């Protein structure tokens, strides 16, 4: 369902309002800790000696519900960028002294406000705050969706709201935003609660909130709309609004009085828990990656790691992949012993690469589906998989299969093969060494031999994900390059990101490869155009692979066989992130080098502005061959 | 009683008016209080009458001689009405709508209407005895400040919000708020007040401690004087033919001008802000302050 | 109770087995992951092309179940040091083949025996195989408590036992331990699984493992007596034992076949659970800090940092040393009012440092109790603190306890006092400067004026703890020196440690200090004696204080205030081991320096051997003014 | 007074040519280590099977002579952004083979050029042999001040030279260095080596390689004009230039053949020394800290 908070500004008894806060079904509170209207002066006396207490006691709660209840909320007279140099310096201490004290309680998360282009001095006092003394503290800065300057009613004779285009300038709450995130370097204690108005603006203004780290939406009672019954419910764009952030996993927090007074308090929470029951429930694949959202993990590598048994085994549950080979191996074996050869043809069909045998077993299937004769060879250099493929072999499968232990480039056949089966292949189809694999093993190939995967080929796609870029910037680590992490790549689930411009292809490889000058090298240049103005942090990557005919596997969103669940999307991200505008053109460019030991990925953005080339000479990522 | 005294109205016939409220301590509420006695102020003994509101009280004014108008942190606009023998004092309505503090409010010349401005940014306009909102404006684009119906007209009220705007508001008109430029864009405006005579005049009082005299025809500013040292919280003028122009701040100081923005009075008797000043119709050169040192003055102006 | 598992050396079906062992009531099992007997050649054919499978296969199994159930044991016939070459090398392989399929199979824990000298080549491939691909995987090094060769029966004619004196032979099973936990550098993923033979050693080579990451103990069927009615039991010196290790949180590992054959199974695991459950039940201080063992802290300052809510909590939750306190001041009162002047004579009482008022609360009892009039100051310059002490003066106090928002050092009272209650000490007694905090705090006592506490000292002790030191070798950070976690303190609740002389106190403050030329520096040496074998890793410290008279507080073990749970004991550690012998004594240096701003402590061991100078010039840590 | 080299493609013997420039004047020598038109193929047969010696051998010059008398340079048939896929793989072999064989000599610098917006592989080729091994190698990027389309004759009848103001485009020759600067991560092993054409460009053209690490500057004899004598002298604009440079204390490197044929290569080197000597004189502040000069000191903290 649904976590959730009330917003107030008026807290006459803490407990009383805790209390009716946890009645009506709300998961927090967010509260002022000093009295809103209570201003307090710093230098000037005789006000500075006003006698305390300030505020309420810290008694007054367990500090449980301290740290789990209650957000603290800057008080809202609070102005550290105000224009008086007095009131400015004021502020300060007053801003200080809030802030040490929701640390003091402990408090999981505080409210700041932005609702202005200047913010900096804001930004240098909390900057200094979050330095000053370490603390699990959170920070959420209330940023309303549309600025109240461009929200206001056109009520004013002498001063119209003018009803002309502007793309840039609709999207200014958002820059306050970035301003105040990058004048805090990236915290990753200072998030974004998107405040939402009663009108809703245009979609490239809510798009542009797209991988940012929303984790507060917050709604008022009076962008609600009454029902006939008297209810509280939203517009059809409001909606679609809700079911967009229920994805990213937001906490939604009322604000405002209650508009509906026939009803309670809890019609506006039963309303948000309504919309989120009445969503498609969730299918197989977003139920195993739900908990992989944006979680970052190095590359697998199979040719220089032996692999775990539990990595085998979840690639092993994935039916709808293993049905895709099991279908063009079945026409493959159609198509190259005809009918009356089914029993005088046998065909040498060799699995390269096998784990613990689920291709062997498809293969298998696919000639008892297609009638058809085989002598199967299962090849895998990993000898603790080796060990279950021969346990397979005495137990099940007899002399028809025989199980070689060795690497394929390496491996000296008996006879050559019909059909050469392999599973090789990664998120960026050859980030895994498939070329290579499958050229060294291409000698034993018969002059008229079928590879399945016959083809494969990379996806590349800007996209923007301050949420990411930060994440990946948070894997500094010891005794290394402190940039090296953004000069590897990634495998994760993309989850609150923001693709700018259609997947286009990368690197294409083609087995058997019948070139006499065999080089896997590539140098690829892409140019990518962008509609919309927004913040590049990096390329995602997918592939696309031709089993066999009409028998393909792909994760591109585009073409991404459904059901399949066995390779996330690749991230190359870069150190600097680049502002593009709109109709910009983002050109990247993407090397695949090698030596004789060791393969990697060289990349750079050239458009529309320059970067640094990533990962030279692999000295930050390379693939073991 | 709270510590922290925001109100004080005199009524007609003497009687003072407190609104108060806790700004600290456990407990946020607030207090209204009626007293016959002004010098008994601000002693809850010798009272005339007295009640507890749940939340605290922001701004007060009286609605005619019986009626008392409260802007509630409670986002809400209160209408209490005064007993038969005047001892008690009872909630008439308590409306919720407006979403965040009711930080001012002010009746129309009809006394059947009343403006109010909210942290909200909203302003609404009341009809006091159908106990609805007849129309809802979001004309500024930072919290409301300040709202001041003017005394002669009922369709007609100044407001100042912390978007840097003044707006002269003519309800019959289709477009009703109207900026006043007054010089150029200068500091935030805190607080308005009508001439009680002309109707083309008004002064406004700035965070920076500077308050102004403003004439509509002109609509330029035509005098500003550097009253205080911090922000003005409230201008009020005198009764009398000559009007006096009582000057609130938060240095925790009272200023007296004349027509010309010359300091005449001054005290620091208030330790602590001065939130409101009245003036008495009995005396017209007494006026009673109060503040959030919970105490009650009494100056006696030349 | 007891987590436990079995060991077999004989696994016909590993289910069966493994069920058996389950209904038996056991967490684990230790098994091998190859045939115990099935000795393979690696190099040599024709045995080098030995047909599959080499073992059982891993879909036996869950993963959970390999994950949890399952230990894996390194067979016996693989001699990595043996003195011929050809088995150094197949046993290299064979190493390496079994420890590679333990990590395939995701076990939480592999055992490696230890049974001679030189375990050299062992250590080496065991550390080549820990730094390639790394993963969580845990090692347990069966080491004896006594040696095998020292365990024989004396029934070799030509080769006797000899029943003479040998103090550091009696030890030698843990130098081999020692050695080869050096040669793997402190590896945090080698722990030991101390076996426990028939006769127990010396009460020294028993303590020699205080201090060793023992996360297994080894207990064979052989070692059980026979109980009157025929049930297994263990003798007072073996019980003894184990309870020693039941503090340690091990786990026990049965090993042996089934002796007491008129019982089950059942009846080794349930001595083991009935001498668990027969155990003096948690006290309070226990209880609350057993999940505070051994874990490192950061020293509080509270004179720099406004320390949070929940610490004044856990401050005010000690009712023992708040009896003590109320008992000083009370003594003192009685002793500076007479009988006839009760009702004349008020006294003032300055609490500096009040926090949130459990001092305050603690002084207006004491004054009922001796009933005396008193004036109470509350002094704090944590304001956060400040607003729960004036919510107390307001609600409960009134005019009689004034409260001070100010540091003491800058106060300028208006009244001399004639007590002040303080509670400025820390573990190390003055590492949270009280000293200097009461000295500028003494002008304004009264001349015949009294401090609560009145004295307090600082004890040192070398302790051997292997365990913590490679916590703190673990601290390492980016951004600073490799070394600094060395250099600096960590208040921790200290556990399988091992204290090597008796504590002798460090450094002393009086107040007040009357003392012209008063200075806070100082340096003090230290010879502590010892007798016995040892590794020194720190100095554990604590500290004595004199309140008033005969009412004291003491973290020191020897003294320890009963069922004070305030103060954990402080630890300064140091860079590297240093290796002590019986009867030498350990010579370290301590000096408390100073200068405007910052107080910091250095220390250096200067015997048996010298050591470098630790935190020079406060490089690493300081304690700020 | 002057520290200067000469720009030669044309070297028939090596250690004559470097005794001429020696004789000369010049203090060092930009010169190719494989013939300029001697193009090597590294894929396809029979061309790849080329029987050597590739080049010249490493004998004729004494180790000292290597490392300070001789700047390597990138032949100019390599061409490692082409947008044909066979000649950039040959390129990229070529530009290593050339790069590692100046770095085994033990070269001081080695000049690669900069003359379209698309250096991009060349500055991967490049960064990479940068990681590969490090050595104190110096390169410097030949980038001409104004770009060859920008300064070509106006005598194309159906292609004109625009004659309208481009601010931003008069500029884009150091745009190419930026990038280029900014694709190998601000090495502090990759400078510029600006090159000076005929005309000379708006000012601020030139105040854009303000603050860029200027090594050396290029100036052809085709720039010099003629003296009623016959020497070779150059314009005022021109003339501030080379005071503007000489302040930045950049190497001069004279390329091109001598047009001045009456006198010897000596005059233009002369009338860059005699440029040089009449110069105000170094005043007491400057002459203090000319050492200074851009040296980063940390601030004292006299309390
Ligand atoms: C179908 C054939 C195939 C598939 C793939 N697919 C992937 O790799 C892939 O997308 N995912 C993402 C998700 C589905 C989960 C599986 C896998 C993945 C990726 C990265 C890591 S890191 C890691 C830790 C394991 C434990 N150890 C101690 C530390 C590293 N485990 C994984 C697992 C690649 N190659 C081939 N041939
Ligand atoms: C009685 C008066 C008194 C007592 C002490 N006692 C101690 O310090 C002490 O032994 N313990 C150990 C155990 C009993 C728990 C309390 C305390 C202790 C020590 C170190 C740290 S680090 C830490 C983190 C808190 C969260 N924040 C965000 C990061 C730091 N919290 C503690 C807490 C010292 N001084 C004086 N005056
Ligand atoms: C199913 S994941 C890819 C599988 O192919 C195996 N594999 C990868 N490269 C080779 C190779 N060169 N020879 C044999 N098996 C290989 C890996 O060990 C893994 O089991
Ligand atoms: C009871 S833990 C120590 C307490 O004494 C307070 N304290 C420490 N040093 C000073 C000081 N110099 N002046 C006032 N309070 C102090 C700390 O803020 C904390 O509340
Ligand atoms: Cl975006
Ligand atoms: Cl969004
Ligand atoms: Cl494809
Ligand atoms: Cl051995
Ligand atoms: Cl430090
Ligand atoms: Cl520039
Ligand atoms: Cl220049």
């Amino acid at each position: 369902r649904v976590s959730s908070g009330r917003d107030l500004n008026c807290v006459p008894e803490i407990a009383d309002t805790l209390g009716a806060v946890a009645k009506q079904g709300f998961d927090f509170l967010c509260m002022p800790v000093f009295h809103p209207r209570f201003k307090r002066e710093f230098i000037q006396e005789p006000a500075k000696n006003r006698p305390g207490p300030q505020t309420r006691s810290d008694l007054l709660l367990s500090g449980r519900d301290w740290n789990t209840l209650i957000v603290g909320k800057l008080s809202p007279w609070i102005r550290p960028d105000s224009k008086v140099e007095k009131i400015r310096r004021n502020s300060e201490a007053a801003m200080l002294q809030e802030l040490n004290f929701g640390a003091y309680l402990g408090l999981p998360a505080f409210l700041l406000p932005l609702n202005q282009e200047d913010n900096t001095n804001l930004a240098r006092v909390l900057t200094n705050h979050i330095h000053t003394g370490h603390h699990s503290s959170m920070f959420w800065m209330r940023v309303p969706l549309v600025a109240p300057e461009d929200l206001r009613d056109d009520i004013i004779e002498n001063a119209p709201t003018t009803h002309t285009e502007e793309y840039s300038g609709e999207e200014k709450t958002w820059m306050w935003w970035h301003n105040f995130r990058t004048l805090c370097d990236y915290s990753k204690r200072i998030a974004v609660a998107l405040e939402i108005g009663a009108d809703l603006p245009s979609n490239h203004v809510i798009d542009r909130w797209l991988g940012e780290p929303i984790k507060a939406a917050i709604l008022p009672t009076s962008i609600f709309l009454t029902n006939k019954k008297g209810f509280p419910v939203l517009s059809k764009m409001h909606q679609r609004l809700i079911f967009r952030l229920l994805k990213l996993e937001v906490q939604f927090i009322i604000t405002g009085t209650n508009h509906h007074s026939e009803k309670e308090f809890c019609s506006y929470l039963q309303y948000l828990e309504y919309l989120s029951q009445n969503r498609p429930p969730p299918n197989a694949y977003e139920l195993f990656a739900k908990g992989y959202e944006d979680y970052l993990q190095s590359p697998l590598q199979p040719l220089m790691d032996n692999l775990e048994s539990q990595t085998y085994e979840v690639f092993e549950k994935d039916p709808i992949k293993y049905s895709q080979y099991q279908q063009a191996i079945y026409k493959c074996l159609l198509d190259r012993v005809p009918e009356e050869e089914k029993d005088t043809n046998v065909q040498v069909l060799m699995v390269l690469g096998a784990g613990r045998g689920p291709l062997v077993n498809a293969s298998l299937r696919a000639a008892k589906q297609a009638d058809r004769r085989i002598k199967l060879y299962a090849v895998e250099k990993n000898p603790n998989a080796v060990v279950t493929l021969e346990n397979w072999q005495f137990e099940e499968w007899g002399s028809q299969v025989t199980v070689v232990s060795s690497d394929m480039r390496e491996w000296v056949a008996p006879e050559k093969a019909d059909i050469i089966v392999s599973e090789l292949l990664g998120s960026f189809a050859d980030n895994e060494l498939s070329p290579e694999c499958l050229d060294g093993a291409q000698h034993f190939l018969k002059d008229d031999g079928v590879s399945i995967p016959g083809e494969y080929t990379s996806f590349l796609a800007p996209i923007s994900s301050s949420k990411l870029y930060n994440e990946v910037r948070a894997c500094r680590e010891k005794d290394r390059d402190p940039e090296a992490q953004f000069e590897m790549p990634y495998v994760v689930r993309l989850h609150n990101f923001h693709q700018l411009s259609a997947p286009q292809p990368c690197f294409t490889f083609s087995h058997p490869n019948r070139d006499p000058m065999i080089d896997n090298n590539r140098y690829c240049t892409l140019e990518f155009p962008v509609e919309v103005n927004t913040v590049l942090h990096g390329f995602a990557g997918y592939f696309e692979t031709v089993l066999y005919q009409d028998i393909t596997l792909s994760i591109r969103p585009e073409t991404h066989s459904p059901g399949m669940f066995s390779w996330f999307p690749i991230l190359f991200p870069i150190k600097q992130p680049i502002t593009v505008r709109e109709g910009q053109t983002i050109c990247v460019r993407f090397w695949r080098c090698s030596n004789s030991k060791k393969v990697w990925y060289e990349w750079a953005v050239t458009a529309p502005v320059c970067s640094a080339i990533h990962n030279p000479t692999g000295r930050s990522y390379t693939i073991g061959l | 009683m709270e510590r922290q005294l925001e109100a004080a109205r005199y009524r007609s016939d003497g009687a003072l008016l407190l609104g108060a409220s806790s700004l600290s301590g456990r407990c946020w509420a607030g207090s209204l209080w009626l007293f016959k006695d002004p010098c008994a102020a601000p002693n809850e003994g010798f009272c005339s009458a007295g009640v507890q509101t749940e939340a605290g009280v922001a701004d007060l004014t009286w609605v005619g001689e019986r009626g008392i108008l409260v802007a509630s942190d409670s986002g809400a606009v209160e209408l209490w009405e005064l007993d038969e023998n005047e001892t008690l004092i009872v909630s008439k309505f308590c409306k919720y709508e407006h979403d965040d503090i009711v930080s001012t409010v002010s009746v129309l010349s009809s006394g059947t209407q009343a403006v109010s401005g909210s942290k909200d940014i909203c302003i609404k306009v009341w009809d006091l005895a159908q106990q609805v909102v007849l129309s809802s404006y979001r004309a500024h684009a930072a919290q409301v400040t300040c709202v001041a119906a003017s005394p002669h007209k009922d369709s007609v009220f100044l407001s100042c919000s912390e978007d840097n705007r003044i707006l002269l508001w003519d309800t019959r008109c289709p477009k009703p708020a109207s900026q006043i430029g007054c010089s150029a864009p200068g500091y935030l405006p805190t607080s308005l007040a009508w001439h009680p005579q002309q109707s083309e005049v008004f002064v406004f009082g700035d965070e920076n401690g500077t308050v102004s005299l403003v004439d509509t025809k002109s609509t330029s500013c035509v005098l500003s004087s550097a009253v205080h040292s911090q922000c003005v919280t409230g201008l009020v003028f005198s009764p009398h033919s000559v009007p006096f122009l009582a000057s609130l701040s938060e240095d925790c100081s009272l200023a007296v001008l004349d027509s010309s923005l010359s300091e005449l009075f001054r005290s620091q008797a208030h330790r602590d802000f001065v939130r409101d000043a009245t003036w008495s119709p009995l005396n017209h050169s007494l006026l009673t302050t109060v503040g959030w040192d919970h105490q009650v003055v009494h100056h006696v102006v030349p």
